[PDB]
């Protein structure tokens, strides 16, 4: 009934939505991952159509 | 003999290449990309195994109810054991004769 993990998760989500870093995040890595995911989705759609 | 071992090595290499292609596809589509397209070919490699399955499906299947290759043909093996035993007996007799000759001196 202590629920310390719930409080830690709430604090991590409420401080900066990540609890570590505000402007030094992985936004560029996230964009690269999104581009890679779009390319993989296009390749998978082509493979399915083939 | 030759063809059976060749087909076995071919199936083993096919399985190894399928596992390697799956690992490469996982490593590529996991994190970072046009090379991921070749990852789809990995799935095609899986289809190759299916063909091998078909190759195993429409294989010989001589009886499919019993075991083929009747007889171990080890009669030749038994004959070879007898030949080696005769060679050992001859070696023993020769050693006895040699001991007798050395004692004669």
């Amino acid at each position: 009934k202590p629920d310390p993990e719930v409080e830690e998760q709430e604090k991590q989500l409420t401080t900066d939505a990540a609890r570590i870093g505000a402007d030094a995040a992985q936004k560029q890595i996230q964009s690269l991952n999104k581009m890679c995911s779009n390319l993989l989705e296009k390749i998978s759609k082509e493979e399915r159509e083939s | 003999n030759e063809r059976l071992r060749a087909l076995e090595d071919i199936e083993r290499e096919i399985g190894a290449i399928l596992q390697n292609a799956g690992t490469a596809i996982l490593e590529l589509s996991k994190e970072k990309r046009l090379l991921d397209r070749q990852a789809a070919a990995f799935t095609t490699s899986v289809q190759h195994v299916e063909a091998e399955l078909s190759a195993q499906i429409r294989y010989l299947t001589q009886v499919a109810t019993g075991q083929p290759h009747e007889g171990s043909s080890y009669s030749s093996r038994k004959d070879c054991q007898m030949a080696l035993k005769r060679v050992d007996y001859a070696r023993l007799k020769i050693s006895d004769v040699a001991r007798t000759c050395e004692q004669m001196l």
